[PDB]
């Protein structure tokens, strides 16, 4: 909850508050302050509707505290990272954050790639977000994505925000680890080899591997 | 011959590696020719015909080693078998076990032996087993969760001709071997020309119905050779 | 154009590929490198160097500079072969017969006993037979053969004009106890290869052999 | 074609094909002097305007079986299916009327079964 106040606000918005409610009114269209460092680990969560506002930002923004992020569920700071690249805005993934190279909303790039959502209810609707003010109209795969947590958020994008939504289709286990088994002296090294040979890959005797590990 | 070390990977070697690694096209490769076939073998033993195979597999795209036809049924004997098949023809390998309630000589009830035949197909990386339809659950799914790239075909043959093409009393059977093969086998009986023109009918409304999964719908009989 | 072919820069056969949907394709191939392999692995007696010995499998060589030499290295360097020894009218022609392969350890021989320790366990001759052979070059072809103990190294030549069926250049070999392999045996295999391309049926090759030599054809 | 018709009845010939599409005037007058010469009452389809399962060839089947001792329909096939409705649509015609025996082709490759 303390998103509203340490990062929309340094952004530009007028966010008023009172004890149980909090009213927030963006600045005018695409004149997002950028913010130059934002600890973020008290809303960790909250890091990829951080990154997406920055991607539209008057400047460099640079995200820190979310080194979690990675195993959460995808590599979302990364996800994050190559997901914006095909709106054409550069990310840097930092030790444990993220710096995102802000760009004029009016002269992004089509992201005619889809947007990817790693089946992430998260990553589907920060992009939202986005796709609000984008230049071109954005693909999302994986609607469904959102019921982890908010299943009606497209219900609502559309009902309350008045965003025209529109259904469309999406437009988009070889190579396992061979074990050997057996005895020595049966061929088992020979046939080893061989696949080695055949597969274009590395055998690897365990018992050679054992003594190297060991010493 | 012993000397196996000195040697490098032989065709027969490097046919079984293919396909174990999921390499094979067999398949695919069969399915984008507008015709193909495979050579059902009925030899008592592989090595006392071992000069015959090339000549017998030619003009088609894999060589049946009906399990049941042969001499004996003892899994280290079949395994060679194979082995021995895939070094002579070298083409894909459908193993087959055929029961004698479908018109092969495999006993119905004997699925202790079945099971561990069924196995050493799949062990030996065979393109293509066949699994009849008629087997119990249990051995269904045993084979079909080791089956790795193995194309399932899933059979069923109507000697006693108890089923119909136009009446549709063989979707059942279709409806199981759907989720069970890759590869849908259908045999039943002609008694007349017409019962071909049924039977190819019931295949392409199948066909429409589940592009991914082909099929070989035949009748047997002097009959249904048209089929 | 196949890999093959486009290397050797010689196509003799083409074939149609349906694009359904599409137009359909011609690409083109070469299966006369794949015949003088099947050849020199089949055709030729067991216990030939090829049926002998594994790759690589030493030296070999090719007299003559058309354009079937050029498939004779193909075909060479596909069976291990290296080096490949060349014999050839001038170094003008022989610089040409060489672009192109790389790394197949290719080298002029112009005297014996420039293959001392590498003599070649075979040869691929195409030049014709109706042509007499040039002096500089029988020198190193006539002790080239007469090196050694062919007979039981297992010594194999391969000719590839095939009038008459027993050239001047295969029974001088014959004579040095090497195996003889006529052209009519590589143009079976350079056709079977074609047919199963084209029909995707892989006869037997005595069938495509006996056509061949009139044993069981239709005419 | 009414004088190369009667060419053919005085030559004694043992089979007469008129097509179905001829002037009444003409199927009748070669049908009273056929004599012992055997009519085959034809139709063609070319332009494939019919159809063996529609039943869009009974009214020239039952036009032919009046005139011919023989009747030959002869229509198109697109597709392999075509010879099946075919070869149904014979069987249906032969067990109707056991007496006036049937050629039934389609043309074209497609047809070559029928």
């Amino acid at each position: 909850a303390r998103f509203a106040v340490e990062v929309l606000r340094p952004m530009g918005c007028a966010v008023e508050q009172t004890a149980t409610s909090t009213t927030v009114t963006g600045p005018p269209i695409g004149t997002l302050k950028a913010i130059p460092h934002v600890d973020m680990e008290p809303m960790t969560d909250a890091f990829l509707t951080a990154a997406v506002l920055a991607a539209v930002a008057d400047g460099t923004t640079q995200i820190t505290g979310i080194a979690n992020q990675r195993v959460k569920e995808c590599n979302r700071i990364a996800a994050m990272k190559d997901q914006l690249a095909k709106f054409g805005v550069q990310c840097n993934e930092l030790e444990d954050g993220i710096e995102v190279i802000g760009k004029p909303y009016q002269e992004l790039r089509n992201p005619v790639e889809g947007i990817y959502c790693y089946d992430d209810h998260r990553v589907a609707m920060s992009h939202s977000v986005l796709s609000t003010i984008s230049p071109h109209p954005v693909l999302i795969l994986e609607r469904e994505c959102t019921a982890k947590t908010w299943p009606g958020w497209w219900d609502i994008l559309s009902q309350f925000f008045k965003v025209q939504l529109d259904g469309e289709e999406d437009p988009t286990g070889t190579d396992r680890s061979i074990f050997i088994v057996g005895m020595r002296g049966a061929g088992k090294s020979t046939a080893g080899r061989w696949m080695s040979e055949l597969l274009k890959r590395p055998l690897v005797d365990l018992d050679a591997e054992l003594e190297r590990r060991e010493g | 011959d012993g000397s196996e070390a000195l040697l490098q990977p032989p065709a027969d070697f490097a046919r079984f590696v293919k396909l174990i690694a999921g390499q094979s096209t067999h398949l695919e490769d069969v399915r984008a020719k507008k015709h193909s076939f495979f050579v059902s073998l009925t030899v008592p033993n592989v090595a006392d015909a071992l000069d015959i195979i090339p000549r017998v597999v030619v003009g088609s795209d894999a060589v049946e080693l009906r399990v049941d036809l042969l001499e004996s049924y003892e899994p280290e004997f079949v395994a060679r078998q194979v082995a021995l098949l895939r070094a002579a023809a070298q083409v894909p390998i459908v193993y087959t076990v055929r029961t004698q309630s479908q018109g092969g000589k495999f006993p119905d009830e004997d699925y202790d032996l079945a099971l561990r035949l069924y196995q050493t197909g799949l062990r030996s990386g065979v393109e293509y087993l066949d699994l009849e339809m008629t087997m119990p659950d249990h051995i269904l799914q045993a084979v079909t969760d080791a089956k790795g790239f193995t194309s399932i075909i899933a059979s069923h043959h109507d000697p006693q001709c108890k089923l119909s093409w136009k009446s549709g009393s063989w979707i059942p059977f279709y409806n199981k071997a759907l989720q069970y093969g890759d590869v849908i086998k259908l045999v039943g009986v002609a008694r007349e020309m017409a019962d071909n023109f049924a039977l190819t009918n019931f295949k392409a409304k199948m066909l429409a119905a589940h592009d991914n999964k082909p099929m070989i719908a035949l009748n047997m009989g002097t009959a249904g050779k048209l089929s | 154009a196949t890999d093959a072919a486009r290397t050797i820069g010689a196509v003799n056969t083409i074939i149609p590929q349906t694009r359904d949907g599409s137009t359909t394709t011609l690409v083109g191939d070469n299966t006369d490198w794949r015949g003088m392999v099947h050849a020199l692995l089949h055709s030729s007696g067991s216990g030939s160097v090829v049926q002998r010995t594994a790759a690589p499998r030493g030296a070999a060589m090719v007299v003559g500079s058309g354009g079937t030499a050029r498939a004779a290295i193909y075909a060479l360097h596909d069976l291990g072969f290296a080096p490949i020894w060349i014999v050839a009218r001038s170094e003008e022609r022989v610089a040409e017969l060489v672009r192109g392969f790389d790394g197949y350890d290719l080298r002029r021989m112009t005297s014996p006993h420039q293959g001392k320790d590498n003599m070649p366990s075979v040869v691929i001759s195409t030049i014709p037979a109706t042509q007499p052979i040039d002096p500089s070059m029988r020198e190193v072809i006539v002790e080239v053969l007469k090196h050694g103990h062919p007979s039981a190294e297992g010594k194999v030549l391969l000719e590839m004009a095939y009038q008459p069926p027993r050239t001047p250049l295969m029974t001088l070999a014959e004579d040095q106890g090497w195996r003889t392999v006529g052209g009519l045996e590589v143009l079976a295999a350079q056709g079977w290869y074609q047919f199963q391309l084209w029909t995707g049926i892989t006869p037997l090759y005595e069938e495509a052999r006996a056509a061949v030599m009139g044993e069981d054809s239709v005419e």
